[PDB]
RNA sequence: AGGACCGAACCGACUAAUGUUGAAAAAUUAGCGGAUGACUUGUGGCUGGGGGUGAAAGGCCAAUCAAACCGGGAGAUAGCU
RNA sequence: GUUUAUUAAAAACACAGCACUGUGCAAACACGAAAGUGGACGUAUACGGUGUGACGCCUGCCCGGUGCCGGAAGGUUAAUAUCGAAGCCCCGGUAAACGGCGGCCGUAACUAUAACGGUCCUAAGGUAGCGA
RNA sequence: CUUUAAUGUUUGAUGUUCUAACGUUGACCCGUAAUCCGGGUUGCGGACAGUGUCUGGUGGGUAGUUUGACUGGGGCGGUC
């Protein structure tokens, strides 16, 4: 169909471009995600009005989405933000592995390609220390301090 | 079924036919699938079966329109 | 040799029994036909 | 083992025959038995679906499984015992958790021997492991191809399979056909195999060993009256004809593959 | 014609017949086949490995039968076929029908060529057993053999006879036997004897034909 | 021990004979085969017609079966008696 | 052994054994428009199909390597009207090829048949079964 | 115009990877001290597969019927 993206910017699409789309890609993907809402005539005059507010206001602290994205495709270095990612660098406990919480593509992943530590990792500060798994049975690591703001 | 919900179907009444123009009859399905549906309006998936004329109609409308009816026309939602 | 006739009151009734009868749409459109027609003996299986 | 029936008549003239007396005779264990269950094979609507099965004897179920759990505290071997529920053999365990269980029970089985199903594994010759933690070409036996599905291929007498390769995800082994074919990366199967490996040269022999086997006459078609079914042949015994199944067309020496989704898995074809 | 002897193309369209066109409908070049059947002692059938012996073909075959003329059976444009070949099967089926003749299967492409010396050879080994020097005596010696063997037909009780046969032509190789009635002999013992000829002097030539004239009963 | 031998029951029917408007819609009479297993049998239950089923004869499927039985189409249709 | 109940018991049908093929499980396949079900609570020493018919005894011929055979299109060998077709690779086809399964010559003692080689072909080579 | 580029393109193929439809006869939790099912979680597959339409090839398995007439019996033959 056709949507006003919701979208501060989108890797194709961007910041309340009203396009239309691939009815595969859109209904199930563009929207529901928040990434689009729907076009129509009635939608679009509506949407034009709000998004001075809405993709603005929203959109403010999703700077952290696409940044934060990278990390979680590769899963080599892991980087969610629990709170961060705006804040300044990825930082506190708070991110990946303290609540065993972090984003997956598809629950296909590699990090959790072994489980053996005795409260996780994460407890240094304006940095935020990852275990960088070397094998799947043991955990000799590589570990970084990578943000992804 | 094989039925929409929405926009009305069934198999419906056919042939083979040549040019031979000989006489048999075969019905005819139509295209639909249960594909599964987000109401967002109670933000869960309320997956129906569909005709795929149909799933372009729902679209068209939104999904609490279509949802809107099934109530209106005393169905399973 | 036997004969075509076989005994048992059972196997007779529940060959078709009353109710059976009165549980499938189509020998129960008979038996209203016959019924109907007016006969009153029906199942013949008193 | 083998052992050969002396003729004292014919119908005692080729009856080959194996002896199970290492095995207990009598009873087994009730609590994990249940009933076996007849239909003359026949469908959902009672059909004589897939000709000639049905009869046989009687026989009996047993209630088992072959995910081996209960991984706990180890087992040990108690008796081995003889089923008509695979050609093979079957065994009793008593674990140390104070379960009671069967297994398929491997060939290397001689009472009292030590069990784990611990994925430590001991690598015990007939213990089971996931295959991700596997030797490099080791034979295995109970080859699932989902996680813990429970094996579903290789649970026969001298069934196995001889792993390839293992490399990345996933691991292929050679199927008993000369077949190369991909299960998953942590995917089962115990080590080595159960023998039975002389079953083979265990026969019907006659009419009434088959008839407590259920094989109920494969009846030839092929000098019937065509018309109810056809293949070849007549009244005057013909051929010079055009050789077709009812399908209308050939089922000797035409492939045949109704599983789009399985070619995937598969490197190197059957034989 | 090449090397003074005569090739034919025929058929209407896949044939690779785009000429400068003749047969509106599917008709007017089986008049030319038909002709193809009359300049003949020899025709060869093209076959192919993929889409051969199709309903029409098989009936062609039957036809070819008809034509009197001998039968080389060539399969063209296979190098490119599967290496278990489809196609012994193919072979098997019309062997039976079946052309007793000399067969001989060619498998060309005339995008490569292979069984080219093969089938220029075959022809003429063909043309020799089918043009052979014939001649009463011959024919009326293995005959008493075969009556003998297996028995002349009898009808109504009355015993027929059979009294010598004589060559009316060799090319296609005819023969009349003056014996008893038409009606006397079945086709099929006609065929017989006729079968009989084809087996005890070679024939990788065309079928063979018997006559039968009546003139003692 | 055994598709073991002979042979009652019980089942099956090879020869003959008889009946053939029977005594009997296939028996009787008289010999005869198998007989602990490819056995036999009861009771009940289930496979349904362009269909089963079928140790296969184009058998058998309610005395009927190279197409059940029954109802309707249907006062069929029949250049034929 | 089984069988044409109500003409026909057999040489028919069956049958072990054997042979061949197809099928990797959500199996092949089979029924059932499908759902489902059977196949199978099984699992390629099986499962399904098909086919042959105990048993014993009559020898069942692998194309890949490399070679061979016919053929053309090429390669390779030629003149150097270059193109290079004939014989050979190759393409197809080829194991009565090396190597296990014939003769003929010498040789396991009436020479002759011959395990080895030669000779027909880059055939093992009457060893099996069976002898005037 | 034939022809040919350079450039603008327009579009379809293959190649690869992904996940989000979709599949999941994996495993578990749950209605429910239910091999059915449903929902949820997770594992695995994955834009496939399969199916709907349309559409080419095949198809005696299934289906309706077609296969003259003359005739010193017909069929045979020969003939119209």
């Amino acid at each position: 169909m056709q949507v006003i993206l919701l979208d501060k910017v989108a890797n194709l699409g961007s910041l309340g471009d009203q396009v239309n789309v691939k009815a595969g890609y859109a209904r199930n993907f563009l929207v529901p995600q928040g990434k689009a809402v729907p076009a129509t005539k009635k939608n679009i005059e509506f949407f034009e009005a709000r998004r001075a507010e809405l993709e603005a206001k929203l959109a403010e602290v999703l700077a952290a989405a696409n940044a934060r994205a990278e990390k979680i495709n590769a899963l080599e270095t892991v980087t969610i933000a629990s709170k961060a990612g705006d804040e300044g660098k990825l930082f506190g406990s708070i991110g990946t592995r303290d609540i065993a919480d972090a984003v997956t593509a598809a629950g296909v992943e590699v990090a959790k390609s072994e489980v053996r530590l005795p409260n996780g990792v994460l407890r240094t500060t304006g940095e935020h220390e990852v275990s960088f798994q070397v094998h799947s049975e043991v955990f000799a690591k590589v570990i970084v301090n990578v943000v992804a703001e | 079924s094989r039925v929409c919900q929405v926009t009305g179907k069934r198999p419906v009444t056919g042939n083979n036919r040549s040019h031979a123009l000989n006489a048999t009859k075969r019905r005819f399905l139509p295209n639909l699938h249960s594909h599964r549906f987000w109401v967002e309006s109670e933000k869960r998936f309320v997956t129906l079966r569909v005709s795929a004329k149909g799933m372009r109609v729902i679209d068209k409308k939104g999904i609490d329109t279509v949802l809107a009816e099934l109530r209106a026309r005393g169905e399973k939602y | 040799m036997k004969r075509t006739f076989q005994p048992s009151v059972l196997k007779r009734n529940r060959s078709h029994g009353f109710r059976a009868r009165m549980a499938t749409k189509n020998g129960r459109q008979v038996l209203a036909r016959r019924r109907a027609k007016g006969r009153a003996r029906l199942t013949v299986s008193k | 083992a083998v052992v050969k029936c002396k003729p004292t008549s014919p119908g005692r003239r080729h009856v080959v025959k194996v002896v199970n007396p290492e095995l207990h005779k009598g009873k087994p264990f009730a609590p994990l038995l249940e009933k076996n269950s007849k239909s003359g094979g026949r469908n959902n609507n009672g059909r004589i679906t897939t000709r000639h099965i049905g009869g046989g004897h009687k026989q009996a179920y047993r209630i088992v499984d072959f995910k081996r759990n209960k991984d706990g505290i180890p087992a040990v071997v108690e008796r081995l015992e003889y089923d008509p529920n695979r050609s093979a053999n079957i065994a009793l365990v008593l674990y140390k958790d104070g379960e009671r269980r069967y297994i398929l029970a491997p060939k290397g089985l001689k009472a009292g021997d030590q069990i784990q199903s611990g994925v430590d594994a001991a690598i015990k010759p007939g213990n089971t492991l996931p295959m991700r933690n596997i030797p490099v070409g080791s034979t295995v036996h109970n080859v699932e191809m989902k996680p813990g599905k429970g094996g579903q291929l290789a649970r026969s007498a001298g069934t196995y399979v001889q792993i390839v390769a293992r490399d990345g995800a996933y691991v292929t082994l050679r199927l008993r056909s000369g077949e190369m074919r991909k299960v998953e990366a942590d995917c089962r199967a115990t080590l080595g195999e159960v023998g039975n490996a002389e079953h083979m040269l265990r026969v019907l022999g006659k009419a009434g060993a088959a008839r407590w086997r259920g094989v109920r006459p494969t009846v030839r078609g092929t000098a019937m009256n065509p018309v109810d079914h056809p293949h070849g042949g007549g009244e005057g015994r013909n051929f010079g004809k055009h050789p077709v199944t009812p399908w209308g067309v050939q089922t000797k020496g035409k492939k045949t593959r109704s599983n789009k989704r399985t070619d995937k898995f598969i490197v190197r074809r059957r034989s | 014609e090449r090397d003074g002897r005569e090739y034919v193309l025929i058929d209407t369209a896949g044939v690779r017949k785009r000429g400068k066109i003749t047969d509106a409908v599917e008709k007017f070049s089986v008049i030319k086949t038909l002709q193809a059947i009359e300049d003949a002692n020899v025709v060869m059938l093209v076959i192919d490995a993929r889409e051969g012996i199709s309903d029409q073909d098989l009936s062609l075959l039957g036809f070819i039968l008809n034509s009197g003329r001998s039968l080389v059976i060539v399969v063209n444009k296979w190098d490119g076929l599967s290496q278990e070949v489809k196609e012994q099967v193919k072979e098997t089926l019309d062997f039976r029908l079946g052309f007793i003749d000399f067969a001989r299967v060619h498998f060309i492409s005339a995008l490569h060529g292979s069984g080219v010396g093969n089938l220029f050879e075959s022809v003429r080994e063909a043309y020799d057993s089918s043009t052979r020097r014939v001649g009463t005596s011959m024919l009326t010696r293995i005959m008493t053999m075969a009556v003998e063997d297996h028995q002349p037909p009898l009808v109504r009780g009355r015993r027929v006879k059979l009294k010598y046969a004589h060559a009316g032509g060799y090319n296609p190789p005819i023969v009349v036997i003056h014996g008893n009635q038409v009606k006397d002999l079945p086709d099929s013992y006609k065929r017989y004897l006729m079968n009989y000829f084809r087996k005890s002097l070679d024939v990788m030539g065309s079928p063979i034909r018997i006559q039968f004239k009546e003139g003692e009963n």
